[PDB]
């Protein structure tokens, strides 16, 4: 069965260069086109260009020429790209990707039948931070509204668990955002019955692996 | 009364058996005498589509040729990465005659008498031949070497010039001499010639063509983007030597002075990528003495620039396709359909 | 080019969503579908003919440089985001998501002050939390003494609820501590189709 296997997703910095890898399998390689494809969220889908692995002939829309480099190694079936002078803008999820015609006697391009998983990547200058983490404190009709805003982490994903995951029900975790300093932020707020706040002790289990953060916080009425 | 069909043909050549050169031999073995006295009948009031991209007869030549370069280019060493065999690495003399394909019983040949058919569509005049034209089976990347020119006017040909992916080749109505030397006596020093005043005269002529398949959009021409240096330099076979040329200078779009000759760098190589498939093959390092091909450009293959949007300017570089195209430069005007 | 439309699509299960496209070149136009955090797939080509494994429920169709792509009974599955592609060019996307319709809930409406410990950085978040309300369209204004806050704010939404079927919204200004320091009256003024009239949420800058 045909399948594109790539190498992870990584983390530049801008003026970086960035390889990625794609190994063909389940079909004969020389047969048609490998394509490379980046798409950005909320941003129109941009084919960067093809190569034949016969050969190694290329073509690379106008917008990367002199940027991005495609070869292969038809020993092992492998495609590489590579993309120097990176910026933000090159920030994207990049794939493989090869047409559903593909004979020996001829092919058609363009309809993507077969992806690669795709490789995450991500281009600015922040480094990796662990997040502070702040309470977000009730306030004394019976439910009262708590949460813990984790702040100035990168990259992402954080996690955000209550009192070790017995607290579920009335749980919201907002989607993180990009803050204007390349740092993201996200708070997890909770409603309880406002007379739990008394007795009741409600602690925040913030876990941001890329640091080895793990913050247990404990929120309490101000 | 007819069907489209594919099927076995047999080759026919003049190949003669006093003749030792090593390819006229294969045909004294694989071919019959070409016929003596051929039979044109023009078809009346008949028409045909055809589709030279869709051409089982370019499969069967290239068997051919993989069987020729089998018994007449063995290699001293083969690398498929897999493994590194040895094996006699016989003198080559080769030098490729013209090959007739036919039709057998049941079977015959149609024929596109068209002076402008580009190679897809419906041909007006049409005929019936029991046999191609002799057509030789020059292998070469970016300039098609020795074929047939067009009979009336430069021709641009492909299976949809919208679609970036799919090979465009340009067929010359005027041949241009390509002079390639290697002298005697570094002795893999090579260089080509070209009359300046008409290859770039034969330049004007085909842009001028491709403006008007582009909705007179600006056409320039660049260097290939990358690949192996049988894709991104003219490459041929002359006297059993394999020569690689820098074409920059032929796609000078200033010169379209420049009317004095022009003269490419190219380089004797001996280990090369086998086109019949995938490895490198080793050959022997070059005999002593002037070589010297002359060869007739009739052709050239073309890969155009995507993802443009913007503009205003269309951006064609030299090469490459597929080698099977280079058949398809020749048999695009034949097509095999069945009695009944 | 391709212009693709609508941007954004809000449907339940069971409806059917139309997707558009219009060309200006013609040529075998193809339907692709990412799922969240997946890689896309193919879902047509031809602009009519439908990819391996591809149901009935996945229809496309044309009328001269006008192109649709046509999903019946939405389910699960087919949610996310879609892209028409010829050749080497590609749509804007249009993102397909799920609205379970229900009745209408205003939205409980909470602010929150920056905590010292945050003040104590030297930085000052003030949030306002917009909780489980019904449809999903929903305004926040932020107000510093009077002063309408315009672009000074960032805000986050979550998916639609499983269990109740509300949405939540957060909004976070965020200022310099020295910003904070200057001013007294927060405001947080909360529009929705369950409110009779805006609800402001607000507090005076240190104060239990
Ligand atoms: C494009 O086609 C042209 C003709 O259409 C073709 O040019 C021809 O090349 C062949 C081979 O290079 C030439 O034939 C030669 O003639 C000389 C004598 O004048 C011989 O020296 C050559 O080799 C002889 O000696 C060799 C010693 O090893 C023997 O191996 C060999 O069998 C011969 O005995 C050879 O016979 C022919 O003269 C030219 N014709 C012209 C008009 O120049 C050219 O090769 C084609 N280009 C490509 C890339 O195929
Ligand atoms: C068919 O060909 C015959 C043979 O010449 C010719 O007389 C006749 O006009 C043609 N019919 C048409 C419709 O052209
Ligand atoms: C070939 O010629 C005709 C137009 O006269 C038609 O099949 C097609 O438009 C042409 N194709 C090219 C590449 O010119
Ligand atoms: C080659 O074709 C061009 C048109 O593309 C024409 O102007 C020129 O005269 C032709 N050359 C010959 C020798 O017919
Ligand atoms: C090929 O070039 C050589 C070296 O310039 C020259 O002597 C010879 O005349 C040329 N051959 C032809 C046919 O012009
Ligand atoms: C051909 O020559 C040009 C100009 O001399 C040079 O820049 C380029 O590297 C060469 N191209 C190849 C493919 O060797
Ligand atoms: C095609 O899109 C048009 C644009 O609104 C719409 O009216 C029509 O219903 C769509 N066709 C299908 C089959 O969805
Ligand atoms: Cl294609």
């Amino acid at each position: 069965q045909v399948r594109l296997s790539q190498s992870g997703g990584q983390m530049k910095k801008p003026g970086e260069s960035m390889r990625l890898s794609c190994r063909a399998s389940g079909y004969e390689f020389l047969n048609c086109p490998i394509n490379w494809i980046r798409l950005a969220p909320g941003r129109r889908p941009e084919w960067m260009g093809w190569l034949k692995p016969r050969g190694g002939a290329v073509n690379y829309a106008r917008k990367f020429q002199g940027r991005v480099t495609m070869t292969r190694d038809v020993y092992s079936d492998t495609a590489f790209l590579e993309l120097r002078s990176l910026t933000s803008d090159d920030t994207a999820v990049y794939f493989c990707t090869r047409g559903k015609y593909c004979t020996a006697r001829d092919y058609y391009n363009w309809d993507f039948e077969h992806w690669g998983r795709g490789a995450p990547v991500t281009v600015s200058s922040a480094s990796t931070k662990g997040p502070s983490v702040f309470p977000l404190a009730p306030s004394s009709g019976g439910t009262a509204a708590l949460g813990c805003l984790v702040k100035d982490y990168f990259p992402e994903p954080v996690t955000v668990s209550w009192n070790s995951g017995a607290l579920t029900s009335g749980v919201h975790t907002f989607p993180a955002v990009l803050q204007s300093s390349g740092l993201y932020s996200l708070s997890s707020v909770v409603t309880v019955p406002s007379s739990s706040l008394g007795t009741q002790t409600y602690i925040c289990n913030v876990n941001h692996k890329p640091s080895n953060t793990k913050v247990d916080k404990r929120v309490e009425p101000k | 009364v007819w069907k489209d069909a594919d099927t076995t043909l047999f080759c026919a050549s003049d190949a003669k058996a006093h003749e030792t050169e090593c390819h006229n031999v294969w045909a004294t073995h694989a071919c019959v005498p070409t016929d003596p006295n051929p039979q044109e009948i023009h078809l009346e009031n008949v028409t045909e589509n055809f589709n030279m991209w869709k051409n089982n007869m370019v499969e069967q030549m290239q068997e051919d040729v993989i069987s020729l370069w089998d018994q007449c280019l063995q290699p001293c060493v083969k690398l498929t990465g897999g493994s590194v065999i040895k094996q006699a690495c016989p003198k080559i003399s080769f030098d490729p005659i013209p090959i007739h394909y036919c039709t057998p019983a049941g079977y015959v040949i149609l024929k596109c008498n068209d002076k402008n058919f580009n190679g897809t569509g419906p041909c007006k005049n049409v005929s019936s031949v029991q046999c191609t034209h002799g057509i030789k089976p020059v292998v070469s990347t970016q300039l098609l070497l020795n074929g047939s020119l067009a009979e009336e006017e430069i021709i641009i040909r492909s299976e949809n010039l919208t679609n970036n992916a799919k090979t465009i080749i340009v067929h010359l109505n005027k041949s241009v001499e390509i002079n390639c030397t290697r002298p005697s006596n570094d002795i893999r020093k090579a260089y080509c010639e070209i009359n300046g005043t008409k290859w770039n005269k034969v330049l004007k002529q085909v842009t001028e063509k491709l403006k008007e398949h582009f909705n007179n959009k600006t056409i320039i021409f660049q260097p290939p983007s990358g690949g192996d240096l049988e894709i991104t330099m003219h490459h041929f076979n002359c006297r059993g030597e394999f020569f690689y040329c820098n074409t920059t200078q032929l796609f000078n779009n200033t010169c379209i002075g420049c009317n004095g000759t022009i003269t490419l760098p190219c380089k004797i190589k001996q280990i090369i990528n086998m086109w019949q498939g995938t490895g490198q093959a080793m050959y022997a390092p070059p005999i002593d003495g002037k070589i010297n091909c002359v060869s007739n450009i009739t052709g050239i293959l073309l890969t155009r620039d995507g993802g443009a949007n913007n503009t205003s300017n269309e951006t064609f570089r030299p090469g490459g396709g597929n080698i099977k195209d280079n058949w398809r430069s020749e048999l695009y005007k034949y097509k095999v359909v069945q009695i009944e | 080019v391709l212009t693709q439309s609508p941007a954004t699509l809000s449907l339940s299960p069971g409806e059917t969503a139309i997707i558009s496209c219009r060309t200006s070149q013609s040529g075998s136009l193809a339907w692709y579908q990412q799922r969240p955090g997946q890689a896309p797939r193919l879902v047509i080509y031809s602009g009519s003919t439908r990819a391996a494994g591809i149901p009935d429920r996945f229809s496309g169709s044309r009328w001269g440089a006008d192109y649709n792509l046509s999903i019946s009974n939405l389910e699960s599955g087919d949610f996310g985001v879609y892209y028409c592609q010829q050749y080497e060019f590609f749509g804007q996307g249009t993102k397909v998501q799920v609205d379970i319709k229900r009745t209408v809930a205003a939205p409980s409406v909470f602010i929150f002050p920056p905590s010292d410990e945050q003040l104590k950085s030297g930085t000052a978040s003030v949030v306002c939390l917009l909780n489980n309300f019904y449809p999903r369209e929903a305004k926040v204004q932020w107000k510093v003494d009077n002063a309408l806050q315009s672009g000074n704010s960032q805000e986050s939404v979550t998916e639609q609820d499983s269990k109740d079927s509300t949405y939540s919204l957060s909004s976070t200004l965020t200022l310099s501590k020295a910003d904070y320091e200057k001013h007294k009256v927060y405001a947080c003024e909360v529009t929705h189709q369950g409110l009779s009239s805006p609800v402001t949420k607000s507090f005076n800058r240190g104060e239990c």
